[PDB]
């Protein structure tokens, strides 16, 4: 005897919002903390004082 | 604020192992990170991933 | 038996209404998969 | 979140294969609900009262 | 569809009451589904064949 919410079907539309869809991206700690050395090949040799 | 004189860095990417350490104190002149290739991206569309 | 007819009883009323929704963004973060954005301090239930 | 890994370098080892990983999302909803009250009173009580 | 009716005229009969009636709607869906084929052939057969 009445029109329910289930009786209008998809004349009622569900909405979408991206306001909750975001995450801050966090970099490497060690790439920010220490010196970054540009390597041109697989291996580099570094001499150090030892005695 | 107690940690004066240090440069402080906080891990925010979930890499920290709290069962292993509270902090590292270092001479930063003595640690190097070699960067041979930065993060590079390839788009794959024909490839096979895995076996069996 | 509980019926009040307003005009027949010489009464009036106010109807007040509102519509509300609530969402909590429990989500992944850079720290991992299922991270809750709220915590609580609960009361002291322990006698000294 | 996805996982990366240290691949190494071989044509034949179980290492040297880059592992696969997923990324995923979930849904959260706002759903509106009604809250209400009805407060009845006699018109004579309204007319007699010294305030609105 | 709703149904109207003949009202009649009374303060006290079951008729003379105007009947209530509903209207309703339903939902129909387009859902996209994929149809496909792969057709493999040798490169030398493409090169030796007299047609495209």
């Amino acid at each position: 005897a009445d029109i329910s919410r289930a009786e209008v079907a998809t004349l009622i539309e569900e909405g979408y919002s991206h306001s909750l869809l975001a995450a801050a991206k966090q970099g490497s700690t060690v790439l920010s903390a220490f010196q970054n050395v540009n390597m041109g090949t697989k291996t580099t040799h570094l001499p150090v004082l030892a005695t | 604020g107690s940690f004066l004189g240090f440069n402080t860095h906080f891990n925010r990417n979930g890499a920290w192992s709290p069962e292993s350490a509270v902090a590292f104190i270092a001479d930063s002149s003595r640690v190097k990170i070699g960067v041979r290739q930065d993060i590079t991206v390839k788009f794959l569309d024909q490839a096979t991933l895995g076996t069996g | 038996d509980n019926q009040i007819n307003l005009a027949e009883r010489d009464m009036v009323a106010l109807r007040l209404k509102a519509r509300f929704a609530y969402v909590l963004g429990v989500s992944a973060t850079a720290m991992g998969a299922n991270k809750t954005p709220v915590g609580v301090v609960t009361p002291d239930v322990t006698p000294p | 979140l996805p996982e990366a890994d240290w691949v190494g370098e071989s044509a034949t080892d179980p290492e040297g294969v880059i592992k696969t990983s997923k990324v995923t999302w979930a849904n959260r909803t706002l759903v509106a609900e009604e809250v209400a009250v009805i407060i009845p009173v006699p018109e004579a009580v309204i007319d007699d009262a010294t305030v609105e």
